[PDB]
Parts: structure tokens; C-alpha cells; sequence
């Protein structure tokens, strides 16, 4: 019956609820009490990169920590040169409406999508110097909003039909489909080892999920309304998500539970996008406060602003030697802080 | 032909002026009267230049305009405040040169007003007439017409003070001003003529266009009352200027000295009124005012 | 993505003569051009250049004022207009192609040339080494030295490599030192800094036998150095 | 550098383009459509001339561009955003839809849930300012289903004859008691006029109106 | 409903099945690793302008 499941299912959930309080031995902020602060973070504007004609959703570094890519709804798919501050490539979208954008690490590749329902991806590397786009990976049925490279050939997408998707560019067909996500999937983060990528979702959960097997391994609840952004601690074993709850919250993978929240009674509008620091102590979460606020990761103390942008902060990525953070905005503008 | 020889002395006996040797019940009450609007403009321009350049919103051409006509009548008010600690006996005081470095002060911050002027409207009426929506602009042509207005209002304001004066026909020129020739004071006022011709086809080409289209198809009110006070302040703040001095270049039987010293005072009331005229309606930037 | 020249031939000395290059089969409203002259028993030499869109035209010194370059983008097409020709203006002049990017290869492609035959501050790379002899399966080094510090500020040592096989077109192996150009096998590597500078190649084939070439992108006019033919 | 100047060429030839096309398609009119499946969204797109559908056509040198976004069936709250700023909200309602009722709801009017997507979209906190054209169809289609049947079945309170003209009358002030934002929004609505598609230069006119008034902003009016 | 009440109960049975740690020393570890490379992060620590690509 299903009376006989849920009665059943309700039990279950008690289970792991009764364990994750058996391992609530003490508080990350009681064990980070004695740790030294990490002090006013004074960090300026370096670079500014204007260029798009439109609101910004999307932006991601190189694995070179030097070249990035941004799409606006002007329909333009920009790869910039960070240092000198000059326009690399603008490609050309087929569909204005772009949500996400992905650099592949090698960079050979970059991939964009949004409400189309497509993933396109573009071939940098090309004989006839031209991006040209390579697959368009349609098997969505909803608005993408987030994807990930993981080589040139596995691309893994979010979409707003609530399901996770782990794709092979060659054949355009999906490898895997993650399924269980019972509200619109926002994001997605993968685990540096890329064997792991958790997700959030409209209905006010993350999931860790397994790349080869393609089950939910595990699931975090704590947050009050929508999961925005997400991404991974640098050693993968912790991540943070961004709601609209205005909180951050930091959840561990071992221990299965949530660690700190970076909540201030001043801030009241959504988060639209964290990132953390190479060292895992600052976390950078860019607000609808139309700035972006870092956090200490360990303390949950606003230790740092970011306030130099006219609209939200949609995106907000740092490299991967930790040298700039580069914030996105409405304002049709990329400012590199350092 | 030139007699350059002269000191204010001989140029006052030259012309048919007294030097009012002595200060006066109206001549007290116009000295106040001179430095008091002074006061007034210099301080308007001030609060409209803190504000265009304190808000990150008055940061658009218009704006930039705005902010250059509040400059141009703040150089204005201190032509005019230059020309007052000047005038009754103080004037004795005066030499050649020195005369022509007042009355140059006076050509050009004036020059740049009415040019100010033209290029608000001249803004408008491009805005307005476009059949696209919103083109977001640079400051790229607000900027080079800025220095236009300054570089045009100071070879104005230096033609006199260069090339073209009655030190070479004294007794053919100026009556009031005894040294500027009838042809300087016909060619400022020209000037500031055809720059306001302009100015009339322009704001009533945007009432009209607007109106035709549209309301084939009220908001009509604000907008005709906007286009029609900004004619008026130029006409009824330069026919003074101009008719007088069209006046002292034609006519005898003309007494034209008389109401020399308010005409002046009204050309000024002109600056006077600028940064007035362009905020009222600009609400939000006048409230901005703290 | 083939690169044809039309021309040459044959011009006694004082005519004027032009040269077409037909660019086919790729983005060319985008690659900034070049010509680059052979002698007939000598190396390569810079003459000409064009940006994207006709924004930057330089020349070389013997044929400043001398030549006129111009592209038409809507034909694919690449003109060289040339003005009283000299005696010493005997060469095959290649076309190349390069774009200008974070991380391009410039002068990665080079058309066939046309042959011309007239009836009858400046950077130099020095090599001193010529028809030197090597056997397959060895392992052989090609040193180039320069008069300048090519290491520019921001950490580039533009310099480039080419390979011209026998009866063939020059062929890009390093586009700068550390870096290999496409399609080209791994055993070809370079090492240098500043003035001093290497080619080395691990093990080598009856196909990569032919004259090596060194050129600098510091600054124009592009100085190219003398052949390094390997001798089998 | 040879290499950086070369490099920063490109840079600005990208930007030329940019702008340039930046300006050819600001010049684009932009219209976002909503509506019920049976709205006849689809009958009015044929009259005019996957995933988000886009339409073109164009009207005495202007060109309008029309984001079909019927199919989404996703959470409305996470992707409306991207139109905001559109030049107006095209709404098409169909009259005939006061007697209906949906059938996955009990007995909710589909006229009554029409409503509810207005009002969440007329009150949208991101189109404050949009003006909102109001298409309503299916208006013959309402005359003969009015002529036998009682328009009390879906609004109880009416006091009005059934005749064609009070009955819709009711009916148009009634979604425009939807609006919390009177002189913020100005709704034109039209009836849809089957034969002559001045459904088409009703738009025209709809569209101008609300660019002039936007233009009396731009102008410097100010 | 009885498939997907299926699939629900295996799912939340597979996650109650797994390994726990205690948050104790998951906390040192995130401290571990945070001052092992506090020295290397360049938004941490500010670095001279010699250094700073920007
Ligand atoms: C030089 C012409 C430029 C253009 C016309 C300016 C103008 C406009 C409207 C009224 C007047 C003028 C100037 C008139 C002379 C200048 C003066 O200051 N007069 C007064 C009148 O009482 C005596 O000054 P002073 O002799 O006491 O110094």
C-alpha cells in the first residue's frame, strides 16, 4: 500500500536523522574558536572587462588561471584574456537565452546553454581558425543551468527537469541520468578528483552523486527555499551551497551533516553564487545585494566586500592558483579583484 | 588708423559718458543689486555641480551638458562679479587693457551660456527623433561639442581683445562700451541669434513629432510645458542685450545709456535662471539638494 | 585550407607586375597575411604585411615605398601590386597566413609561391651552421643566436622555427621557444632564452631531411636567418 | 609587442562588431508571449503574419520578435527573469473559457485560473513598468456561448443582461481590476479581429505607444 | 504512486548504509588542510605588486 511505504519511508528518514545527531559531537564554530582571524580582506578592483551588451548569467576560469569565458543575453559568448584585458573570441550564440557556461580544462572546448534545452558545445582548436560549434547535447526537457567538463569527451548538465545528466560529446547520447531531485536543479559542483559532483535543487536539498554508478549517494537538507550556486571545499570533502535564505551553508561529506551558516541579520536578499579560495579559508558568495560578500569559511565572520557592481552579482569564479576572483553582474560587466 | 594713446580718462572724455565721480543713492543701490545676483548664480551653480557629479545617475551626456551649462554660468556670475568692484568711481581705476579683460570676461561667459544652451536642445532633439529605443551612448560627442562651446566662447569673447576694435575709429564705435566698434557688438549679437533660430525649430519639431504619431493612437501636459518655459528665458533674458546694443548701432534721438546699467543685470538673470529651468524638472537631481 | 599564388613568370627589369594569392577553404576576413621572398640560392626574406580589415600595413626595408599590398575580403583574395622591379627582387614569393590571439600560431600556414625571374635597428638571427651531416635514428641540434634579447617583458621569446623540405613550402615546427606547432611529430623540441637558442630533434626520418630556418617576432621587419640544411 | 599590437587589433575589431550588431538588434522590437495552452497563442501567431519559440515579422519598417514560451512547464519563478524588458507582454486570453473548467481540477474556471497568471504576471516585481497588451480571442466563440448559457456560472456577482457587449464589458474591467499599479501599467486591450488582422496594426500601434512614452524618458524630459 | 514510493524507500536505505565519521575530526581536518596551504593563497595573504599578475 502506499500508506504501508510512507508510514515505512517516514521511518527511514528518522534513521538517518537519529544518526547525524549521534555524530554531532561539537560545533565547528566551538573547535575554530582559538583559530587567529583572517583580518580586514582589502581587495580592489584590478581589471574590468566591458563587452557584452546584456546581463551577464555565466562565467568560468581557465585551468591556466589566465583565459575565461562570460555569456550575456545578447546572444555573445565571450572568451577573455584576463592580464591584457583584450577580447580573445566572441562567439556567436544560435539562442540568446543562456543560463551557464563551462571552459574545458584542456580548453580545447567551451560550452554553453540555457533555455533551449541544448547544451551547445564549441571547438576552439580549429584548422580554419573559426569557432565552430562541435555537438549540441539535446536530451533535456528543461532549461539547463548549470554544466560541468570533465574531459573533452564527458560533459555532466543540470537542467530544470530535475534531473543531472553525465553526456558523451562524440555520440550526443546521455551515459548517465541522475534522477531523484524533486524540484528545478540550480547547480552543480564537481569533486576535484571529478568521481563526485553534488547538486542543488529548487526543492531545498543537495545531493552527492556518483559519475559511474549514477546513484544519489547521499543528500543534505537544512536550507529554507532555493539552492543557487554550490561548489566544493579544494580537498572535496566539504561544500557550500547558496539559497535564497540569504545563508551559506557549509556541509560535510564524511560526516553527513551541515557545519556552519554564514547568515547576517543586514543581508536579505538571495545568493546567487558561491566560490570558495585555494586554501578553503575564504568563502565568496555573490549577492542580489548587487555586491559580493567574503566570508571566513572557519570563523562565519564577514571578514571582506566586494561592492563595485550596479546589478546582482550572477556569477563569481576564482582561479585555480587563487591569484583573482572575477565577478559577473547585470551591469554587462567582469571586474577581476585581487 | 589708430589713436591707441588714450588712458579711461581721456576714452570717457572721448565718449559723451561721466565718469560718476562720486558713489550715488542709485548708484549704492545698483552696486548691491549687482553683486547680490552674483551671489545668487554662483551659489546655484554649486549646488548643481556637486550634485551632477556626485550621483552615479547624472552620469549621462545630458547630464554632462547640465553640469557645463551650470560651469559656464558659474564663469558668468564671476564676469559679472569682476565687473561690479569696478563700477562708480572704482572705474577711475581703470586702464585700457584692463577694461578690455573686463568686458572680455563678459563676452565669452556669455557666448558660452547661450552656446549651453544650444546644445541641450540640440541633445533633445536627437534623442526624441530616433525610431530605435534605447542605443545607450558615450560622452564621446557631449565632449567634443563641450570643447567646442569653450573653444568658440573664448576666440569670441578674444576677437575684440585681438583684431576687431575701435581703437582705430573711436568716435565709429560704441557709445556705452567706448571702445568695442558697432561692428563687434553687430556680430556678437548675430551670433546669438541664429544660435537661437536654431533652437526655436528644433524644440518644436520635438512637440510636434511626438504629438502627431503618437496621440493618433496625459503626459502632453508636462512635455509642452518643459519645450515652451526654455524658449522663453533666452528671449526674454537676451531681447534686452540685443535690441539695446541694435539700438546704439543704429539710432540717433536713442537714449540707449539709460537702462544700460538693469539690461545688463537681466542678461546675467539669464545664467540666473538656467540651472533652474533644467531642474525643476529634474525633480529627483533638484531633491538630491541636501 | 590550400593557399594558390598567380603570377611571376617572367619581367625585364622596370615593369610593373602584380601578384594574386586565392585564399580557399578558410576564415580569411580574419588571418592577417604576409609575403615572404626565397632567393633562388639564398634564404628567406620579409616584404610585406597585412592586418584583419586592412588596418596595419608594414613593408621591409629594400621594398619600402616600392610595393603595395591589398586584400579583398568578400573574394578571398590577396594582391601584391609591385613597382619597378629590380635585379635583386629575383625570388619565389610564398603568401603565409597568421592570427593574432592569446596562444595563436602565426605564419602556421604557407601557400606554394609563385616564381619571379627580372630579366638582366634591424634585428639579426645568426646561424653558422649549413649542410651539416646526420644520420636517421641520430640525435641532432640546431643552435640559432640573435643580436637582441627576444625574452620581451612579458615573458615571450618570439621566436619561431620552420622546416622547408626540399621542393616544398616552409613549414611552422615552433610557433615560439617551448611551444609546438600542429601536426607536427613530438621529436621536434626548442630550449633557449634570451639570444641563445636550440632545435632539438630526438630521432629523425628520411621525411623531415631539408633546410631549417630561424625567424624573430619581436619587432618588424621580421628578420629571418641563413638556412641549416641537414645534409642525407 | 609586434604581438600584443597585433593582438589588441583584434580586440577592436571584435568590438566593432559588437556594437554594431548590438545596435542592429536593439533595433529589434521585443515581445513576450504567455497565455493558457488554449489561449490560441497559436491561432494569433498565424494571424500576425523547441523550448522557447521565436517568431518574426515584420510591420511598416518595424520588426518584431515574439518569444513563444508556452511549452516551458518548469518553475516560472527561475526563468522569467531573462525577459524582463521586453517593449510589452502580449497576454492572449480566450473569452470563451468562463464556462469551461480544467480537467485535472475539480471545477476551478479556466477563466479563474487566468486570472491567477495575470496577476501573478501583471504584478510581477520585474515588469513594474511593462505595459501589458491584452489580447482577448475567441470573442465570437464567447458570443455564442453566452447567447444559452448564464455568465453567473463563472463570475457570481454580475449584475448584466447577456448581451455581447455588457457581458464582455464586464469581463475587460475585470481583468483590469488585476492591476495593483494603475498608472504604472497601461493594459490595451483589444478584441481579436478574425478577418481584417488589424490584430496585427492594433499591435503596431500598441507598440508604438508604449516606445513613445518610454522615448519621453530618453528624450531628456527631464 | 507505488513505483516511485519504491524506489523512494532503496534510496534513503542505501544512504543510511553507509560510513559515518564523527564531525570531531572532520572539523580538524578542514582546519588541517587550511593551514597546511595558508601560505600559498594569494586573497589570504596579499602579495606584493612584483608578484601580481594584475
Ligand atoms: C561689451 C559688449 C558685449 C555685448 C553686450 C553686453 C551687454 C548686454 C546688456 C547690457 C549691457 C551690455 C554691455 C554694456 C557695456 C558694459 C557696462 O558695464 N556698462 C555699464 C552700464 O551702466 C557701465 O559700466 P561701468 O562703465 O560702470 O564700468
Amino acid at each position: 500500500e502506499l500508506d504501508q511505504l510512507r508510514q515505512e519511508a517516514e521511518q527511514l528518514k528518522n534513521q538517518i536523522r537519529d544518526a547525524r545527531k549521534a555524530c554531532a559531537d561539537a560545533t565547528l564554530s566551538q573547535i575554530t574558536n582559538n583559530i587567529d582571524p583572517v583580518g580586514r580582506i582589502q581587495m580592489r578592483t584590478r581589471r574590468t572587462l566591458r563587452g557584452h551588451l546584456a546581463k551577464i548569467y555565466a562565467m568560468h576560469w581557465g585551468t591556466d588561471s589566465r583565459l575565461l569565458v562570460s555569456a550575456s543575453q545578447d546572444g555573445k559568448l565571450i572568451i577573455w584574456d584576463s592580464y591584457t584585458t583584450n577580447k580573445v573570441h566572441a562567439i556567436p550564440l544560435r539562442s540568446s537565452w543562456v543560463m551557464t557556461c563551462a571552459y574545458a580544462p584542456s580548453g580545447n572546448y567551451v560550452a554553453c546553454g540555457g533555455l533551449d534545452n541544448i547544451c551547445s558545445i564549441y571547438n576552439l582548436k580549429t584548422r580554419e581558425g573559426n569557432v565552430r560549434v562541435s555537438r549540441e547535447l539535446a536530451g533535456h526537457t528543461g532549461y539547463l543551468s548549470c554544466c560541468r567538463f570533465l574531459d573533452d569527451n564527458q560533459i555532466v548538465t543540470s537542467s530544470g527537469d530535475t534531473t543531472c545528466a553525465l553526456w558523451d560529446i562524440e555520440t550526443g547520447q546521455q551515459t548517465t541520468t541522475f534522477t531523484g531531485h524533486t524540484g528545478d536543479v540550480m547547480s552543480l559542483s564537481l569533486a576535484p578528483d571529478t568521481r563526485l559532483f553534488v547538486s542543488g535543487a529548487c526543492d531545498a536539498s543537495a545531493k552527492l552523486w556518483d559519475v559511474r554508478e549514477g546513484m544519489c549517494r547521499q543528500t543534505f537538507t537544512g536550507h529554507e527555499s532555493d539552492i543557487n550556486a554550490i561548489c566544493f571545499f579544494p580537498n572535496g570533502n566539504a561544500f557550500a551551497t547558496g539559497s535564497d535564505d540569504a545563508t551559506c551553508r557549509l556541509f560535510d561529506l564524511r560526516a553527513d551533516q551541515e557545519l556552519m551558516t554564514y547568515s547576517h541579520d543586514n543581508i536579505i536578499c538571495g545568493i546567487t553564487s558561491v566560490s570558495f579560495s585555494k586554501s578553503g579559508r575564504l568563502l565568496l558568495a555573490g549577492y542580489d545585494d548587487f555586491n559580493c560578500n567574503v566570508w571566513d569559511a572557519l570563523k562565519a565572520d564577514r571578514a571582506g566586500v566586494l561592492a563595485g557592481h550596479d546589478n546582482r552579482v550572477s556569477c563569481l569564479g576564482v582561479t585555480d592558483d587563487g591569484m583573482a576572483v572575477a565577478t559577473g553582474s547585470w551591469d554587462s560587466f567582469l571586474k577581476i579583484w585581487n | 588708423q589708430c589713436f591707441y594713446n588714450e588712458s579711461i580718462a581721456f576714452f570717457y572724455n572721448r565718449s559723451g559718458k561721466h565718469l560718476a565721480t562720486e558713489w550715488n543713492t542709485v548708484s549704492k543701490l545698483v552696486m548691491g543689486l549687482g553683486i547680490t545676483v552674483c551671489i545668487f548664480i554662483m551659489l546655484a551653480n554649486l549646488l548643481v555641480m556637486v550634485a551632477i557629479y556626485v550621483n552615479r545617475r547624472f552620469h549621462f551626456p545630458i547630464y554632462y551638458l547640465m553640469a557645463n551649462l551650470a560651469a559656464a554660468d558659474f564663469f558668468a556670475g564671476l564676469a559679472y562679479f569682476y565687473l561690479m568692484f569696478n563700477t562708480g568711481p572704482n572705474t577711475r581705476r581703470l586702464t585700457v587693457s584692463t577694461w578690455l579683460l573686463r568686458q572680455g570676461l563678459i563676452d565669452t561667459s556669455l557666448t558660452a551660456s547661450v552656446a549651453n544652451l544650444l546644445a541641450i536642445a540640440i541633445e533633445r532633439h536627437i534623442t526624441v527623433f530616433r525610431m530605435q529605443l534605447h542605443t545607450r551612448m558615450s560622452n564621446r560627442r557631449v565632449v567634443v561639442v563641450i570643447v567646442v562651446i569653450w573653444t568658440m566662447a573664448i576666440v569670441m569673447g578674444a576677437i575684440p581683445s585681438v583684431g576687431w576694435n575701435c581703437i582705430c575709429d573711436i568716435e565709429n564705435c560704441s557709445n556705452m562700451a567706448p571702445l568695442y566698434s558697432d561692428s563687434y557688438l553687430v556680430f556678437w549679437a548675430i551670433f546669438n541669434l541664429v544660435t537661437f533660430v536654431v533652437m526655436v525649430v528644433l524644440y518644436a519639431h520635438i512637440f510636434g513629432y511626438v504629438r502627431q504619431r503618437t496621440m493618433r493612437m496625459d503626459t502632453m501636459m508636462s512635455l509642452l510645458k518643459t519645450v515652451v518655459i526654455v524658449l522663453g528665458a533666452f528671449i526674454i533674458c537676451w531681447t534686452p542685450g540685443l535690441v539695446l546694443l541694435l539700438l546704439d548701432v543704429c539710432c540717433p534721438q536713442c537714449d540707449v545709456l539709460a537702462y544700460e546699467k538693469f539690461f545688463l543685470l537681466l542678461a546675467e538673470f539669464n545664467s540666473a535662471m538656467n540651472p533652474i529651468i533644467y531642474s525643476y524638472r529634474d525633480k529627483e537631481m533638484s531633491a538630491t539638494f541636501r | 585550407v590550400q593557399l594558390v599564388e598567380s603570377g611571376g613568370g617572367l619581367v625585364q627589369p622596370g615593369g610593373s607586375r602584380k601578384l594574386s594569392c586565392s585564399a580557399s577553404g578558410f576564415a580569411f576576413s580574419s588571418f592577417g597575411m604576409h609575403w615572404v621572398r626565397q632567393a633562388p640560392e639564398k634564404g628567406l626574406e620579409w616584404v610585406a604585411y597585412i592586418s584583419s580589415g586592412s588596418g596595419t600595413i608594414y613593408y621591409a626595408d629594400t621594398v619600402k615605398g616600392r610595393f603595395t599590398i591589398s586584400r579583398d575580403d568578400p573574394k578571398n583574395t590577396l594582391f601584391l601590386q609591385m613597382t619597378s622591379l629590380r635585379s635583386e627582387d629575383t625570388a619565389m614569393y610564398y603568401c603565409v597566413r597568421s592570427i593574432y590571439y592569446y596562444g595563436s600560431s602565426p605564419f602556421d600556414f604557407w601557400g606554394q609561391g609563385t616564381t619571379l625571374t627580372v630579366s638582366s635597428s634591424d634585428i639579426v638571427m645568426t646561424q653558422a651552421t649549413s649542410s651539416v651531416p646526420v644520420t636517421p635514428g641520430e640525435s641532432v641540434s640546431i643552435s640559432c643566436r640573435s643580436s637582441k634579447s627576444l625574452l620581451h617583458s612579458n615573458g615571450n621569446t618570439y621566436l619561431y622555427w620552420f622546416l622547408q623540405r626540399p621542393g616544398q613550402s616552409p613549414q611552422l615546427l615552433i610557433y615560439r621557444m617551448s611551444n609546438l606547432a600542429s601536426g607536427v611529430p613530438d621529436r621536434f623540441s626548442g630550449s633557449g632564452s634570451g639570444t641563445a637558442f636550440t632545435l632539438t630533434i630526438s630521432r629523425l626520418e628520411a621525411e623531415d631531411v631539408g633546410v631549417y630556418y630561424c625567424m624573430q617576432h619581436l619587432e618588424y621587419p621580421l628578420t629571418f636567418g641563413a638556412g641549416t640544411k641537414l645534409e642525407l | 609587442s609586434a604581438e600584443d599590437k597585433a593582438a589588441v587589433e583584434r580586440s577592436k575589431m571584435i568590438d566593432r562588431n559588437l556594437r554594431e550588431d548590438g545596435e542592429k538588434a536593439a533595433r529589434e522590437v521585443k515581445l513576450l508571449l504567455l497565455g493558457a495552452g488554449e489561449s490560441g497563442k497559436s491561432t494569433i501567431v498565424k494571424q500576425m503574419k523547441t523550448g522557447i519559440v521565436e517568431t518574426h515579422f515584420t510591420f511598416k519598417d518595424l520588426h518584431f520578435k515574439m518569444f513563444d514560451v508556452g511549452g516551458q512547464r518548469s518553475e516560472r519563478k527561475k526563468w522569467i527573469h531573462c525577459f524582463e524588458g521586453v517593449t510589452a507582454i502580449i497576454f492572449c486570453v480566450a473569452l470563451s473559457d468562463y464556462d469551461l473548467v480544467l480537467a485535472e481540477d475539480e471545477e476551478m474556471n479556466r477563466m479563474h485560473e487566468s486570472m491567477k497568471l495575470f496577476d501573478s504576471i501583471c504584478n510581477n516585481k520585474w515588469f513594474t513598468d511593462t505595459s501589458i497588451i491584452l489580447f482577448l480571442n475567441k470573442k465570437d466563440l464567447f458570443e455564442e456561448k453566452i447567447k444559452k448559457s448564464p455568465l453567473t456560472i463563472c463570475y457570481p456577482e454580475y449584475a448584466g443582461s447577456n448581451t455581447y457587449e455588457e457581458a464582455a464589458a464586464y469581463i475587460q474591467c475585470q481583468f483590469e481590476d488585476l492591476n495593483k499599479r494603475k498608472d504604472t501599467k497601461e493594459i490595451y486591450t483589444h478584441f481579436t479581429c478574425a478577418t481584417d488582422t488589424k490584430n496585427v496594426q492594433f499591435v503596431f500601434d500598441a507598440v508604438t505607444d508604449v516606445i513613445i512614452k518610454n522615448n519621453l524618458k530618453d528624450c531628456g524630459l527631464f | 504512486s507505488i513505483a516511485q514510493a519504491r524506489k523512494l524507500v532503496e534510496q534513503l536505505k542505501m544512504e543510511a548504509n553507509i560510513d559515518r565519521i564523527k564531525v570531531s575530526k572532520a572539523a580538524a581536518d578542514l582546519m588541517a588542510y587550511c593551514e597546511a596551504h595558508a601560505k600559498e593563497d594569494p586573497l589570504l595573504t596579499p602579495v606584493p605588486a612584483s608578484e601580481n599578475p594584475f
